């Protein structure tokens, strides 16, 4: 049963979000790597100050505060007893990005399964947010989010808090909760992997161009020209250069990571891509399948039906910058 | 000057400070008599004992500019520009500006300070005090009529240490201000001599303060959790004494449950052995 | 009015003795304990004559604001007059009488924001600061001639209640300046057990309820974070039903679980049916 | 009003003084942005007496914003005379008229503490207005208070606007890039390393020895939080004004007068600006005194 | 008044003109929208003079949303009189009767800073009446605070509305998508690459080498910034005013005056646009220094 | 009225208006609940004179809902003379009354972007009228500010209530609870892949698989966004109504003129809806320019 060393996991999430030492924390397990990331995320925003958005109130107070919207004034007769409806700019930190922090600090104290150091400091901070109101979370929320006006540092705690959320189910009694077991599925850590190199492809393969790149079918029917029921193909990453371009499926399998048989059916997938993929250029054609294994890492190249493929693999859980310097040396090898 | 548990020293500092900054922050825990201290001390830097050169305010959360300065409120009639409380504290200053007059501003951490004071946030400091430092205020009709601190205003703030919001930090506001810490104080002898003046045991309050202290200690011990700030406080010893019960363990005993007991539950939340180990340690 | 009382007399001393010195408090307790009625006959104990003139209760909600409290401006037949509200004139009233203690009571003050409607009361009424000394002018004081001042006779008994999970830690504002006291349910009292032997109540039909309800009230106070001490329930219900003419009855308290024990059982829980259904049967029997 | 005699005691060089001028002259909309405790107070007093050329109060107008100011009653609004409302001529736009008056003497608004209020919403017409190349009446435009279209406004050519924002907030910034155009934005520094700080010390009667040691510490210890832009940028670098006053009695700035303001007031600083590290804070202190 | 007359200084391609008259004519309801500086505000009212084909303003309105104009205040509201309020027709209804009081010559009403008001509280009725289709005394409408014998209002055919949202304020975006149809949303280009950019700094005492660097330079930071779509979108890429103004004098653009551009202006906005590494900032701030 | 003139046109299926007539006549409160760009304001006017059977205006009122739509305007209220408050009839209270006289003859009111109001702030007290069983002089009720109880009002049976909702805004995720009670939604389809708006394009000049093509990208466009319900659900979908607008000229479709369309509407609708996958607006946009 053998899985990742989970702080190697956290460095996958950082580029999959696009954006500081876990050497010191001595708890394994990813609940206590995040919350920690988070409680001490939050200390650093604090630190500069926390966002302010001006929310206009129309209320009913004893006087004149901004704008009176006579309307409302003449129509409920609030003047004679000394009042109106007037418009003004109250500057709160109750925003919904705020307001999605200190709902998380409760998740996060009320799991079951956490370091009492981390859970003793968050029960501070939600004490230190006396104005900001405690909130049920959903997607919606995180959905109306997507404009991303605030900073570029509260976007990456708030996809924290999407991780927490998401991965948070109730554990043995009502109120607590207990972290899921992400590693152990292979769909979620896989489509974890595919986001974690499309982004990472961008940040250091400067020389080369990095898009994702939808692929259309060259067959035609008589039937339909749209032919919808084909099944929708769209890269997991290209990174094409001017001398090479080359195309790369990679996936997460539990059985590869069993140093016998092999499991590689998503290479059928790929002959496909090459098809239909056609080259104004005429440089080359390649193509890449690239899993994760633990104790080691072997690199096959392969000519199958006129193209140039190659089968290799990545020691995760070795160490961080290794891993680094290992991708940089296996793009660099194929990409030629 | 006699009965205060402060080092001469602090108070020492503080003149000199207050007298030169012209503007400055007492903060620690509550219970350590910061309101004793400025009422007492604001007699001192007046000369004489004069209650209506003082004034004294407790901001709180919806406190706000309305109230404080200027703002637009109903009279009989109608609406109405009215002259806030500090306005008219300037201004009954403005009309003796020889003697010195103080404004006291307790739980100053709650309003959201920006807000409240707004315009004088700039004019209260010590060298922009004057005409020549004048501005028109928001509300005032015309550009001409001006606002500006005398240089007789003192501004002493007291703040409570033990709700720290990590929603605004300003530091600007830091800079007119001069902060000064407090402590407790159970160590000093003025404490101490107080209460052997009132028919306690000389053991008994030494004792005393080495049960209480350990728990201060305990409490700055985790410096991101709690602090100095956060530690117990001696007033709730001072009151109901007065009376001519003199210390037992028995009257603190009545305090300890009746007072110190919500404020562990407060600062060491969701762990009741905490409470009853440190509870119970003082009573012994 | 001691007897009559089910808690324990232990805690009506230490009330008093509380009151008396700190001259503000507030009492919180699950609903459905009498916290009404144990206010009022401790009112009339303090003052130990028994007026109802000199106490005098309000109910505090959201709306609830400074202009009904202290002042505030109300149409007249045509424009409109300054009216005292309750506070200020209730104040007023003790201050002809200054040896007589005046009683004020704030029922479900926690519902309301203390410091809107207090304004700058807020600090008077903290003991330390009370009497002429510690005058302020009004909001709505137009002129500098009058000021406010709540005068150190007035004591002031705060009704909360720990009912709801949806409360979250008490309002910062309230701890400072008041003491909080947990009321027990009191079953177990025997002043609630000679309230149903006066009854002619059997001792078994007696001392199977009290441990009934402690069984239960235990139970639900087990649970940590979602249903604490504050939930468990009170003995109001079983007093008004007794004393109006019908006598105690196994029959009497059936009718009684139904009426209110079982939809609250229901209430707190609010997640298995069984689980109601386990407990509704058992008290039942 | 002359050049030199805001000179003298401004620590400010004369480069970023002519650099100011020369935008201001050009743009008419200019943004001060430093921490706390550089002058920029003190300068925009003296730098519009500069630009008019005379020492008019008359023709400047300083004002200090914050969060509840409102168009109504920056610009125009209705308030309440007594029984009866009206609209009432806002403190811009009083200014406004004036300098319309006198076209040929430069007329300068001053506005503190820019970042606090909502200046979309006050400024509102006049951010569009204000502009260099749209000031006259070519441009004007009726108001919302404004009883029919004919009633317009129009930004006078004379004008001038000055703004201080401080760096040490960045909840309080100015995002609005829209708005970020119309202001031309000139970075203050603390200005240690400058003669007329020194020189003021040195008149003084302090030592030449303390004050190299002093510049070159402040310099050091600003460095490291400029360092740290994730943490802390620039912005947040110690001002001068600390050690500016307090002086005037003629107390020479011994060590012993050092060592008692970084107590009081550095040594908390730290605190905040370095929450986590206790052993940073007793570094960068004890440095000072040793 | 005709199209060389007002083509002759704009930077904008022909292209988008005569496809904005295309989409206006038929639609009658646009909105441009670009980053400050491309002349949003600037070609609008040239836009104007040319539908009705005479340079006149009074068939033209022009206004700023500032987040406090209102449906009071725009169509239809209540005004204080000496002593009691009075129902006053707001400037849209006003400028309405005109338009309708000759149908004949166009009537353009143009909208600046159209995004930041709520504009389904502004407009009201009057945001279905608006669209071409809906127009005439066929589709008459009464108002809120109309009087109670029957009479209504409805948009002319001739009349043409103009938007001027800024694509900035991510926060501040049209997410009322029953109003998004109404209009029509034309892109404007931020137009270093144009030749009549480059003209006019040639015609201004320009080298075209120094002029072709610096649009080389601009084009690849935009693209940097058309890279990013978290934060910094394509739409925030920086106009061409910038370097518009400030030459009237006389003075001739070089590195010396590009320095002084990249130091006062932008290398601010670029550290507000990326606040996450200053190397960012010194890389590209030395590029176009270099 | 013909329904042969009225239905020809409509792109609506003949099945959904008969089931819109059905529910109509049996609970006379109805929504009809889609995305901009359908028709739902375009039926609303013809159904009314379906049913009466007749082109009459004075039996049909049309009013479309805003936030400053009040109790106080729509039913009953007091305005303010020079001094005095007068009461006045609101639009439904006279609106009714006009219906009183001639019971037997249906009437119609229509409220357009009914969401955007709180209708308790508007009906209140009516909400219990406005319900299809308790209409009649049985269950009149005296009104707020009516002077006697005497005076009541009840909604007769006669009038129908027609209410144009928009599901396109995040907000009505969290429909009111008033509207669902008392109206009975209709959702009305996009209809592109539908005969009458086929025919419509084939009879101005369009080449026939031109069109077929067209349709299928939107069916196949608007099936990618119903899949999602979290940022945009089925209610975002694109309506029929970009198409039918701009050919009255003769004008015949192509991808010139479809191109137009799409960059102008279709394409920054897009990036505002796929804010996050920007290459989701290319991958989208080239396939239907293609
Ligand atoms: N004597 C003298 N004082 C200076 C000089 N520069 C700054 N100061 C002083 O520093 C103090 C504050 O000036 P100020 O402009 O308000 O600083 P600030 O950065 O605007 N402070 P804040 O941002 O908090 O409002 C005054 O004492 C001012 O005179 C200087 O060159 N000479
Ligand atoms: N001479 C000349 N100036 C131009 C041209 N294009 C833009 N500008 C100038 O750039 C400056 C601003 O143009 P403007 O219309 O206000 O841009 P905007 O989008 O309206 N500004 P904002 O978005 O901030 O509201 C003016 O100096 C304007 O004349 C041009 O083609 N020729
Ligand atoms: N000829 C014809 N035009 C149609 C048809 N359906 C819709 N339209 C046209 O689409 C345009 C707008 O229709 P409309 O009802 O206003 O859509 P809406 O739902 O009211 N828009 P919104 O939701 O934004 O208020 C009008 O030109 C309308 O006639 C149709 O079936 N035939
Ligand atoms: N003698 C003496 N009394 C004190 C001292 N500190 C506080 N007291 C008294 O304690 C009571 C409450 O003080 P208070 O201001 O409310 O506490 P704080 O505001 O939290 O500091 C008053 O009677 C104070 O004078 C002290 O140091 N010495
Ligand atoms: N006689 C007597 N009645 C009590 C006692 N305690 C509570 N009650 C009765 O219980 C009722 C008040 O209960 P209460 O909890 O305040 O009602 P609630 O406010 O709605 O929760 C009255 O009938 C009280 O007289 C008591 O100790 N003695
Ligand atoms: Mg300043
Ligand atoms: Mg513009
Ligand atoms: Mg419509």
């Amino acid at each position: 049963q053998p899985v990742i060393p989970v702080r190697n996991i956290y460095y996958m999430l950082t580029y999959a979000w696009g954006y500081a030492n876990l050497e010191a924390i001595p708890g394994n397990n990813l609940l206590d790597i995040l919350g920690y990331v988070l409680n001490k995320g939050v200390l650093q925003l604090s630190r500069r100050g926390l966002e302010l958005d001006y929310n206009p109130n129309t209320e009913i107070i004893p006087g004149i505060k901004g704008r009176i919207e006579f309307a409302k004034t003449i129509r409920g007769f609030h003047l004679n007893h000394g009042k109106t409806v007037s418009t003004f700019d109250m500057l709160n930190e109750d925003t919904l990005a705020n307001r999605i922090i200190k709902s998380t600090l409760a998740i996060l104290i009320k799991h079951e399964k956490l370091n009492s150091t981390i859970r003793d400091e968050a029960r501070s901070l939600y004490r230190k947010l006396p104005g900001i109101s405690t909130l049920h979370l959903t997607p919606q929320h995180f959905s109306y989010l997507n404009g991303g006006k605030n900073t570029r540092y509260y976007k990456f705690v708030i996809s924290v808090c999407k991780f927490i959320v998401n991965n948070s189910i109730p554990g043995q009694n009502k109120g607590h909760y207990r972290f899921y077991d992400f590693e152990r599925n292979e769909k979620e850590m896989s489509l974890l992997y595919q986001k974690f190199l499309y982004e990472f492809c961008r940040r250091e393969l400067t020389s080369a161009n990095t898009t994702r790149s939808y692929l259309k079918w060259d067959a035609s029917s008589i039937s339909d020209q749209s032919l919808n029921l084909l099944p929708r193909m769209e890269t997991d990453i290209t990174i094409r250069s001017s001398e090479k371009i080359l195309i790369v499926d990679a996936k997460y399998y539990k059985s590869i990571f069993s140093r016998e048989k092999f499991h590689s059916q998503n290479l059928y997938q790929l002959m496909n891509y090459l098809w239909s993929l056609k080259p104004e250029n005429g440089e080359n054609i390649g193509g890449l399948l690239i899993y994760p294994h633990v104790d080691t890492a072997v690199k096959h190249r392969y000519k199958i039906n006129g193209f140039d493929i190659g089968l290799c693999t990545v020691n995760l859980g070795q160490e961080w910058p290794c891993i680094h310097q290992e991708l940089l040396d296996i793009f660099d090898e194929y990409l030629k | 000057l006699n009965d205060l548990f402060i080092p001469e020293t602090t108070i020492e500092t503080i003149l000199k400070r207050l007298t030169i900054k012209k503007n400055i922050i007492l903060q620690g825990p509550p219970g350590v008599g910061k309101t004793f201290v400025a009422r007492r001390l604001a007699y001192l830097l007046t000369g004489e004992k004069a209650p209506q050169r003082v004034n004294m305010v407790q901001f709180h959360q919806s406190y706000s500019y309305e109230d404080f300065i200027q703002g637009y409120r109903p009279n009989g009639v109608g609406f109405r520009r009215k002259d806030g409380i500090f306005y008219n504290f300037c201004q009954q200053a403005k009309e003796q500006p020889e003697k010195k007059y103080i404004f006291i501003i307790d739980e100053i951490n709650r309003a959201n300070l920006s807000k409240v004071f707004g315009e004088v946030m700039m004019l209260m400091e010590h060298d922009k005090r004057g005409e020549n430092w004048s501005v028109p205020l928001t509300y005032s009709e015309n550009d001409e009529e001006r606002f500006y601190v005398p240089e007789n205003v003192y501004i002493i703030g007291l703040m409570n240490t033990a709700d720290r919001s990590l929603a605004v930090v300003d530091y600007a506001l830091r800079r007119r201000f001069s902060f000064i810490d407090i402590e407790p104080g159970f160590d000093t002898p003025q404490f101490r001599n107080f209460l052997l003046n009132k028919k306690a045991e000389p053991s008994f309050v030494e004792s005393l303060c080495q049960k209480m202290n350990e728990l201060n200690q305990e409490i700055s011990k985790e410096a991101t959790i709690l602090g100095k700030g956060f530690r117990i406080g001696h007033s709730y010893f001072c009151c109901g004494l007065e009376d001519g019960t003199s210390p037992d363990t028995q009257w603190l005993n009545e305090i300890v449950m009746t007072d110190i007991a919500p404020l562990l539950e407060e600062y060491f939340f969701d762990d009741p052995y905490k409470q009853q180990k440190w509870t119970n340690k003082l009573l012994g």
